């Protein structure tokens, strides 16, 4: 029951004739799965790991500028050079100066003036990336068994340490079977380019090339004790006041540019090992051998009793704790809703099939019942416990919600989201593949578009759209003016 | 700049004696001094963690601010046993280093 | 970097927030506004540029439009 | 309590390495400095260069870059530092101090430790 | 930040150069270079809308070009 | 600032974004507008850092 109260679940009910069913785990969101014969487990993903980060391009926030040199030669017989140039060490640039009989010159006339100074590293920022062996994943595993007080318990669970060495796995849950779990790592993120920018204390995930164009300079990346440097000239400036001299300032420390720079990169955490956080992974469930426990058990006849208080979560689902008052250990619970006093029984225990494991204390259910002001009974007879509800909302609301749901899901998973829930459907894979090929196409014509940019040409396009002439009105106004501003909308986010 | 402070010589009775530290525009006349004072032969202790705060020192006698680019100690009824070393280092920002003083070798009679 | 060419609009975002959504989603937009408001000069110049350039409404409205967002946020 | 132990005392020969290990432990080592000032023998003290234990490079004062190296780990909360060249002028006893990162406690040199001793001669 | 929005054309004019002339008159420039050899793709959408909207040459060019100085600096 | 100085044009000493005080160097100055510099993060739902 970790999934309750998430504010992003989403059930994914469904199977196919061998019993697979697969879906992204977005991290942070949790998905529920349901069936007519298996039973309702949990799924949510954490801590999306790696080790043995490789370095490189270590770069340089700080410098410090010592040993101030320079030379100068008189006017029109050759450039001013200096022996010290040469070394790496050195940062060297050299201007025009006029040069007079006032400062020991032969002749008046511009001449050159080269002045070097001591570039030393302080405080390096280190981009490390990652192997892509090295990563790995872990998906936790909770089975909807109501225990006394296992409602969005986190540390509940089973873990699965899902690496792309054992991308299949098994699930050994407590007397319910093996849970199978074929996974895909290679399509969770693009880590062949990523790069773990590791600031002072933080730490975060950037673009190859973008990252190869930040404008400082940059050192070797690898693990030497006298770092070389390039580019130099960057952190340096040269102050040429009105031609007399030459003078050297260090620039001051470039960390809150840095800070403000990086304002669509995620996060993770830095603590020995990084546990990279903000990530997706798909994986193709396997329902075999889950049985569910108590299918045999007898159905015990006496009154239950409702300790704690029921109370709805969001997205309409409601949760109910009741506690057994018999003497059937291996009682399972009774369930019927009845709305105007028909026998309609309509809506759909959400849980698989709650049973009373041990009397004393609650076993709880969860049910989800029809919009419509229904009650609901659990035991039988005169003092059966019944419960009135009354959910707000109608049908095309929840269709409304749902296909705002998708759309958004759509837009931040790319191209996977057509094989979130899905059985293998013919039609499904190929609406995959002609949004996959018309998806790619257009990220290709917006890699590095912003938030107001992105809207201002989705309104031009609409508006080109709307007033031409010829047939590609609707398709050019529809598509792209609809895709851009809904991308401008939900993004960097 | 560099900054130099002068060694001096005093006496046991109490009296006000300065010990002054001067810089220049870009290493003193901005920044926090800091005074040390070190018994010989020992690691040195800090007497004044800022321009004018003391961290522990001996309180209510060792007290000194600074004036533009001059920075200065005073201290207050001194015994034998401050006998010491005083020594006034500032952060300069030009050349992105501290700058240590050489030393004054404050006796006290 | 120079904070002139903020790591934005990479494609590669998730649920998860980013490091820094609620400024910098009007960041950009508050300095061309700030920029706007303290000097109208060029206001005059882009209004003249729009409208003696061949003049259908959405032409004038988008090199006016684009005139002006241009010379702040790239000065 | 916070203490630096700095190991013992030990003397070598000219043109050979040698190596002040130094160990400050009772605090979080991540967030403040270590400063590794020298001071001869009969002499004022100079202070040479800093050390960011978690993401720190070398700051050498401008008369030893080239001269000293250092180094750290963040495990074992201990700050090194190797001679890499030994003249006959680096007679003296270096040191360890904890400074802070700001901008007016650069020489904020709270603690200090024993002090190793490092002379050369044949 | 405050990286942004520099005062380049503040109009104090002096006869000694500025704090950092060399680099600051050519920044601006290599960040919109940078961005164009980064992301070829933004390029085919700007000839299309020049070429969908310019009714002439003149304003078929100037469209092109406010587009793509536009974007790489608002990014 | 530090060990430099600068003429600005006083319209845009204001303008530029950054917490700003009365300048009364009474050693405990009440910033106006921290919170520009400060920056709250919140992760997918839950904690807030
Ligand atoms: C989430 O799951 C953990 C793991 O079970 C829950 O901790 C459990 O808390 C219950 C209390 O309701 C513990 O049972 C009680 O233990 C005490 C002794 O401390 C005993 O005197 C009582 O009679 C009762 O048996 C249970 O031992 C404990 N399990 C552990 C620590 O492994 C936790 O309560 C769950 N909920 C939350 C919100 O964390
Ligand atoms: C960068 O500039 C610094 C100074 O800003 C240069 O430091 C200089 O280093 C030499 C040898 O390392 C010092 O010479 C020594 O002077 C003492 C004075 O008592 C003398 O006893 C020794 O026998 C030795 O000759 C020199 O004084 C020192 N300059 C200072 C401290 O101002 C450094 O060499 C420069 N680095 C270069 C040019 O690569």
């Amino acid at each position: 029951m970790r999934c309750v109260g998430v504010g992003n679940r989403d059930f994914v009910e469904g199977l196919s004739g061998a019993t697979w069913v697969d879906v992204v785990l977005e991290h942070g969101g949790c998905v529920t799965t349901m069936a007519k014969n298996k039973p309702t487990l949990d799924i949510e993903l954490q801590k999306t790991e790696a080790t043995q980060l490789a370095t490189l391009r270590k770069l340089c926030i700080e410098g410090k500028i010592t040993n101030i040199t320079t030379d100068s030669r008189c006017p029109t017989q050759g450039e001013a050079v200096l022996p010290e140039e040469q070394d790496q060490n050195y940062v060297c640039k050299h201007t025009y100066v006029d040069r007079g009989w006032g400062n020991g010159c032969g002749l008046f006339g511009k001449g050159s003036l080269v002045t070097c100074a001591k570039f030393q590293c302080l405080e390096p920022i280190e981009g490390k990336v990652v192997q892509y062996e090295n990563l790995k994943y872990t998906v936790i595993i909770t089975v909807h068994t109501g225990d006394q007080h296992q409602v969005g318990n986190e540390t509940q669970g089973v873990t699965a340490e899902i690496t792309p060495q054992a991308s299949t796995t098994e699930a050994i849950l407590p007397e319910y079977g093996t849970l199978g779990l074929e996974c895909s790592p290679r399509t969770g993120l693009d880590f062949n380019e990523m790069i773990l920018l590791t600031m002072k204390n933080k730490a975060w995930m950037v673009h190859r090339q973008w990252f190869f164009d930040l404008p400082l300079p940059w050192a070797s990346g690898a693990t030497t004790e006298t770092p070389t440097w390039n580019r130099k000239e960057l952190l340096v400036t040269f102050k040429n006041a009105h031609a007399k001299k030459q003078e050297v300032v260090v620039l001051g420390s470039q960390e809150g540019a840095m800070h403000t720079a990086l304002t669509g990169a995620t996060e993770i955490q830095n603590s020995g090992g990084t546990s990279i956080f903000a990530g997706h992974l798909k994986c193709r469930l396997k329902m075999d051998k889950l049985e569910l426990k108590g299918m045999s058990y007898a159905m015990c006849t006496n009154t239950f009793v409702l300790k704690k208080e029921v109370s709805e979560t969001q997205h309409g689902t409601i949760l109910i704790k009741v506690e057994y008052k018999g003497e059937d250990a291996p009682c399972k619970i009774p369930f019927s809703t009845e709305d105007g006093q028909g026998k309609a029984h309509n809506g759909r225990l959400i849980t698989a099939n709650p049973v009373v494991t041990k009397k004393e204390e609650p076993v709880n259910i969860e049910a989800e019942p029809p919009f419509g002001e229904s009650n609901i009974v659990i035991g039988i007879g005169d003092n059966a416990l019944k419960i009135n509800w009354y959910k707000k909302g109608s049908s095309i609301g929840k269709m409304f919600e749902a296909t705002a749901r998708g759309a958004r899901r759509m837009a931040i998973l790319g191209d996977t989201a057509w094989d979130f829930g899905s059985v293998g459907g013919v039609l499904n894979s190929l609406g995959k593949m002609v949004h996959q090929i018309f998806g790619s196409a257009y990220t290709a014509l917006f890699s590095g578009v912003s938030w107001v940019m992105k809207i201002g040409i989705g309104v031009l396009l609409t508006w080109i759209g709307l007033n031409s002439k010829n047939t590609s009105m609707s398709f050019s106004c529809i598509a792209i003016g609809i895709i851009t501003l809904y991308l401008g909308a939900v993004v960097q986010a | 700049s560099v900054l130099t402070q002068p060694p001096s010589a005093s006496g046991t009775p109490g009296q006000r004696v300065t010990i002054s530290c001067s810089g220049g525009s870009s290493n003193i006349a901005i920044n926090t001094v800091n005074w040390y004072q070190q018994v010989p032969g020992t690691a040195p202790k800090l007497l004044m963690y800022s321009n004018n705060q003391r961290p522990s020192g001996v309180p209510d006698r060792f007290s000194g601010s600074k004036s533009g680019t001059s920075a200065s100690l005073a201290i207050s009824g001194l015994q034998s046993e401050d006998e010491a070393d005083y020594y006034c280092a500032t952060w300069d920002d030009s050349l992105k280093d501290v700058l240590f003083g050489g030393g004054t070798k404050l006796t006290v009679l | 970097s120079v904070a002139l060419a903020p790591h934005v609009g990479m494609g590669l975002d998730t649920r998860t927030q980013t490091w820094m959504s609620a400024e910098g989603a009007w960041r950009q937009v508050e300095k061309v506004e700030t920029w706007a408001l303290r000097h109208p000069g060029f206001t005059i110049l882009a209004l003249f540029l729009a409208h003696y350039i061949g003049t259908s409404l959405t032409q004038k409205v988008v090199i006016f439009i684009l005139l002006m967002l241009v010379t702040p946020s790239m000065t | 309590q916070v203490q630096l132990v700095q190991s013992g005392a030990e003397v070598k020969k000219p043109g050979a390495p040698v190596k002040v290990s130094c160990e400050a432990s009772g605090y979080t080592f991540t967030d403040y400095f270590i400063h590794w000032v020298r001071q001869a023998p009969g002499q004022g003290l100079e202070w040479m260069g800093w050390i960011n234990p978690i993401s720190g490079g070398t700051n050498y004062h401008p008369r030893f870059h080239g001269g000293v190296t250092m180094t750290r780990d963040t495990s074992m909360k201990v700050a090194y530092m190797e001679l890499k060249r030994l003249t006959s002028d680096d007679t003296a006893v270096y040191f360890c101090a904890r400074g802070r990162d700001f901008r007016g406690g650069y020489s904020q040199l709270d603690y200090w430790g024993q002090g190793t001793l490092v002379t050369v001669s044949s």
